[PDB]
Formats: structure tokens, C-alpha cells, sequence
């Protein structure tokens, strides 16, 4: 029960500068945003099975599970949506440009009071991200609020016996509200507790851009539409 | 009932709810390699068996054999990714991608 | 036990970075000589010394490097545990009363590259856990040992190539502590991948205190290492 | 003479237990002979210095043997940096709580 796509032209890596890809469990990274962000301008994996039409439906889900003691740790379906993985319907937001999965954030609400993207910003859902990423400025309002404190690399951290009394994060997108409880958007690690929102800047033409991680689409079934450039989403179960 | 094809199921590893990653196969016969299926980008890259010694990840990592491939065909174009944690080079080759390993 | 009286110690308030966080201990209890203690703050032992409490002023180590043996490790105040040492002590005269300094004859590597040629100043250094020489030096050393640079002056070495590896020794009071490479390389585990850390770091110490070598974990650990208060020597014997 | 007994973590951290005051507050530290001071992490350290809440910390009020210092002190390891400030008190090895 596979698929084979011909044809495909990939990247044999010699050089890997840092500590990064030693560290990394994985092996490489399959791309599966639009050729735009395509380096050498390669035909990527989906758009080559796309035009191979080697599915029925041009696109795919991502299933994440948030506990990594559960099997199957996730699921990828190419050519359709496992139904097994999500509560309820699909809600779709419709792709405002055609590079990353991008999709319009209305607002960030905090129910404590705190409200980031008030005029509404750009946010990117990118499962190769596995924290939420947004503004060096507005998360550090963010994390103010929720009484988190600095590490490194714009990484903030809570001290455990506070995050039952945290307020929850409503991302507003497409006019329904997708809210992430604080058990969702925190991380236990070693025993410390790490906030699952990072403060980065991207910077323009690209930039500024919030990232909805796995943080995100654990909590949130995703759906990937290529025939209508639309990211769906469903409660996850 | 005898049914149609329908959508590929890819199972995925979770690592410290941090790492998701999936199997996929380069080449006939398929060469098995884990990779990221990554939204927030759109290139494909695997370890190469040409990978430079200074390469330390290349080390402890599966490596792409061109030769024991039948379906590869070379086009040798250099190339490098920025990703907003690190970085890569190598070049460019192309051959079948299976979805999974199917090996 | 023993309780040293009247001890002056600092009580940290501020830990800027990740050092303190991934860290397994508390604190540290530092054992050198008073000359390098902060704000001339009399050291634990020179107290313990002052106190009489020992009756001899002399302390050792004994490290584990198994790693996971019961103990890890012993500090023995006030003497030496003869069951984890083999054949006799062998004494290296402290050149400056700061750190446990002692001159190195030479860095001996048995495929043919000699290092610290003239002599040099060492450190035996327990806080440390890799060999550390000169940034040059220890460069040169590892492309002898095929080792390729990691990163923060950190080489790694092909685990499949640790066998063929040439000893390392370093000639101390004329004798020869050799270092097979199974005793030069640290077998480091992580996300079930295997990589071989080279026991030889690349670091340059600033004068007045520099250039110095730092014997650490990994001499003392095929050395049990004696440290002499009353007559300013380091011993080693071969650990047990 | 006295054992002290040590453990060791991934052939990079040999550490033993030790206590600071009457009665004795256990604290696990690094006897390092490249440096020359003893230090612990204190109660009274800052809420941003993250370290101190997975560790162990040292509470003057809770001591007999606690004498007042004061004086601030700076530390500068390669690796990384501290600061506080002094005291004195009784010192155990090992902990014998
Ligand atoms: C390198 O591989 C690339 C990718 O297939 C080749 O260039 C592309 O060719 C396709 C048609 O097969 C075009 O649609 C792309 O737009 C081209 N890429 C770029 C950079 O725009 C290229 O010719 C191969 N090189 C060699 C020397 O074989
Ligand atoms: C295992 O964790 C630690 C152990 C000890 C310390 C203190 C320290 O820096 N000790 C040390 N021995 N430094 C080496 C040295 C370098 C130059 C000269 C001149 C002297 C000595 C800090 C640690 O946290 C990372
Ligand atoms: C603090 O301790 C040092 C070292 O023992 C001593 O010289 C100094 O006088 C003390 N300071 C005070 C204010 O007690």
C-alpha cells in the first residue's frame, strides 16, 4: 500500500556545517510547500505525484501525537484525510500566498486579558517547526503574561507548579477560534517546563510570519489542498 | 468489496514531541532513509555516500548510493538550503522516491 | 566524617547561562591552592589542614570510567585507598603553588608525532573532564589520529577506526603514562546513535597563568592521582 | 581518613555529597582541584537564574552555625559565570544529616 514517484529530482548532501544534523533522529527532509520556495527551482515531491496523478485527491493530513509513548507517533495521507485521526468537520482557511502553507491569523488572544496580533497578522503552518514562532516583541509580551522567564535562543521557560494555574492561547483563524489549553502549549523536559512559544524574527519580503508548529497541528488535524490552495483543520483525537 | 486504490497511509515517528519523522525509499531497489516531511519547506535531500569526511552527521547517518541504483540519473548541479535553524550543501541527482520504503 | 569549622563560602545568587542548569551537582568545592581562591578566601582542605582534623594533609581520586560502576568514584581526605591502585606511587614535584602544577616532558604519540618537544607546565585538573593542550598542538595531534573538529575545539573520530588508533603518552617525572586509545576516547551515546569524542580538546590558556596543559578525568581515571599538601607533590599509580 | 564517596555521570561529571550548616543541608558539588572556592546556590538567588530551581539551595535562617558575611563575589569558569555573595558556616564531608 505505497506510492512510487519517477522521475524526482532531490539533493545528495555533502556538506552539513553545525551540530544540527548530528543530533537530528532523521536522515534528510522531504519539502512539501509550493515549488516557489523550491531551491534550483526543483519540481518538489507532491507537485511531481501531483503531475504523475498518482492520487485521486491533491492533497494531505498530518495526524501528530503528543505523547511519545503512543503508536503511531503521527501519520502522513497522501490523497486524502484519515477520518479515524479527527473530531467533527474540517474548518478551511484559504492560502494568502503560495510559497509556505500561509494563512491569515486574525488575532492571539490570551484569556488572561493580553491580546498579540490585534490588527491581524501572516502565519505559516509548518510541521519542520515543532514550537510556535512568532515576533521577538509580541512574544516577549506573551511570555510577561504568562509569568515565563528567559533562557537562550529565544527560548522562555515556566516553573512546573505554575502551569496548571496558566491561561489558555485562542488563535483566531478564519474566524473560529482554535485554543490551546496549557498542558497543550507547554513542554515538559529532563524536570523543567518549556513553553511551546519561541520569539524569532523572519525578516522581509518573507517576514514578519508567525509559525504554527506541532505544538499546533498536535492539537489540531491538518489538512494540506493543493486543487484549492486551502489549509483545513479539525479538532484532532 | 472490491475497492479503488485511495490515499497512502505514511506512518510517523515521534521523537520527544519534537521530531516527526517518516521512512521513504531512494532508488530501485529502494534505499530506505527517514526523512522530515517538511510544509515549511520544499527541497528533498538525503546523505550522499560522497559526503565529505568533515561531514561528522554523514557519520552515524544512511548514506545514497547512486551505484547501486538503476533508476538514478545524474545531473551533478551544486546546491544549498537555509532553514531558520541550519544549513546544507551537496548536489543535485534524480531517481524514484517510494512512499514508504516498500524494500 | 569530619566538619570543618568556621568555612567561608559564596552563596550564588545569580547563574547566568545553561552551564548551571544541565549541571548534575549543586556547587562546586574547589581543592587548589589558596593563591587562586576568589576575594583570598581560605580553600576547604587549608582549613581542614588549619584544623588538624586529617593526620595526613594529603587527599586522593580514584574515577571510575566504566562509567556506570558502583561507586563512580572516591575522594579519600586525609590519605590513600590502596584498593583501587596497582604497584607504587610515583611523585612529580607542584612547580608553582596556584593550581596542582607539575612540568610535562613531552606528549609522546606512538605513530611518530612528538608534542611539548622543550617541556611544558601542566595542571592535574579534576573540574575537567578531557585532555586540554595548546590549540596548535592538539591540532596537530588529531590530524596524527584522523580525528575531524566538531565544534568549540572538539574533535570526533570514526568509531570504526578507534582500534587502529596510536597511544598517547605523556612523560611525567621521567616515567611514561601511556593512554591506549580506548582510554583517550569517550564512546558518546545520544538518540540511539553512537559517536567517539576524542579525549583531546584544543584550548589556549592566557599568560600570566598560560600556556598550560590540563591533565583531567581522563589521566586520572587510568591514574590514580594523589594530591600532597605537606610536601607540594602530585603521585600517580595505575588505577584499579 | 574519610571516603567520600562519588558519582559519576556520563565520564563528564564526578560529583560527591557534602553538607553546609547545623544541622547539615545536603548539597552534591564538584571537588575540583583547578579551582580554589566553595559555592552553593542560595535561597536568596534570583527568580531568572532558572540553575537554582532544579537545585539545591542553602537557607542561612535554617543554620546555628550561620555567620553573616555579606560581601559580594564574582566567579569567571570558562565554561560559564556566577555571582552572590558570602558566608561562613560549618562544613560536612559527608553530608551526616
Ligand atoms: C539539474 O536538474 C534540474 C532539475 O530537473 C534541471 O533543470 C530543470 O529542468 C526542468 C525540466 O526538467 C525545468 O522545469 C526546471 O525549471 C530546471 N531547473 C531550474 C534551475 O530552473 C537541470 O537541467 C539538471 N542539470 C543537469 C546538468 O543535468
Ligand atoms: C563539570 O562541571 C564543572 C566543573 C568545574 C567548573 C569550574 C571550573 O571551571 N573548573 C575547572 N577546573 N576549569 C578548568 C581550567 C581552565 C583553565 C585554567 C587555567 C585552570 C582550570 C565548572 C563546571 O561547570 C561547567
Ligand atoms: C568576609 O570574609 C572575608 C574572608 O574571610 C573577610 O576578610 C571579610 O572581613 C569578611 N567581611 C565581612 C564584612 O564580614
Amino acid at each position: 500500500g505505497g506510492v512510487k514517484v519517477e522521475r524526482q529530482v532531490f539533493g545528495e548532501a555533502t556538506k552539513q556545517p553545525g551540530i544540527t544534523f548530528i543530533a537530528a533522529k532523521f536522515d534528510g527532509i522531504l519539502g512539501m510547500a509550493y515549488p516557489r520556495i523550491s531551491v534550483n527551482n526543483v519540481l518538489p515531491v507532491f507537485d511531481n505525484l501531483m503531475q504523475q496523478k498518482l492520487v485521486d485527491q491533491n492533497i494531505f493530513s498530518f495526524y501528530l501525537s503528543r505523547d511519545p509513548d503512543a503508536q503511531p507517533g503521527g501519520e502522513l495521507m497522501l490523497g486524502g484525510t484519515d477520518s479515524k485521526y479527527y473530531k467533527g468537520s474540517l474548518s478551511y482557511l484559504n492560502v494568502t500566498r503560495k510559497a509556505y502553507w500561509q494563512v491569515h491569523l486574525d488575532q492571539v488572544e490570551v484569556a488572561s486579558g493580553l491580546t498579540l496580533c490585534k490588527e491581524g497578522c501572516e502565519a505559516i503552518v509548518d510541521t519542520g517547526t515543532s514550537l510556535m514562532v512568532g515576533p521577538v516583541d509580541e512574544v516577549r509580551e506573551l511570555q510577561k503574561a504568562i509569568g515565563a522567564v528567559p533562557l537562550i535562543q529565544g527560548e522562555y521557560m515556566i516553573p512546573c507548579e505554575k502551569v496548571s494555574t496558566l491561561p489558555a492561547i485562542t488563535l483566531k483563524l478564519g474566524g473560529k477560534g482554535y485554543k490551546l489549553s496549557p498542558e497543550d502549549y507547554t513542554l515538559k523536559v529532563s524536570t523543567l517546563c518549556l513553553s511551546g512559544f519561541m520569539g524569532m524574527d523572519i525578516p522581509p519580503p518573507s517576514g514578519p510570519l508567525w509559525i504554527l508548529g506541532d505544538v499546533f497541528i498536535g492539537r489540531y488535524y491538518t489538512v494540506f489542498d493543493r486543487d484549492n490552495n486551502r489549509v483545513g483543520f479539525a479538532e484532532a483525537a | 468489496p472490491a475497492v479503488t486504490e485511495g490515499p497512502i497511509p505514511e506512518v510517523l515517528k515521534n521523537y520527544m514531541d519534537a521530531q516527526y519523522y517518516g521512512e521513504i525509499g531512494i532508488g530501485t531497489p529502494p534505499q530506505c532513509f527517514t526523512v522530515v516531511f517538511d510544509t515549511g519547506s520544499s527541497n528533498l535531500w538525503v546523505p550522499s555516500i560522497h559526503c565529505k569526511l568533515l561531514d561528522i552527521a554523514c557519520w552515524i547517518h544512511h548514506k545514497y548510493n547512486s551505484d547501486k541504483s538503476s533508476t538514478y540519473v545524474k545531473n551533478g548541479t551544486s546546491f544549498d538550503i537555509h532553514y531558520g535553524s541550519g544549513s546544507l550543501s551537496g548536489y543535485l541527482s534524480q531517481d524514484t522516491v517510494s512512499v514508504p520504503c516498500q524494500s
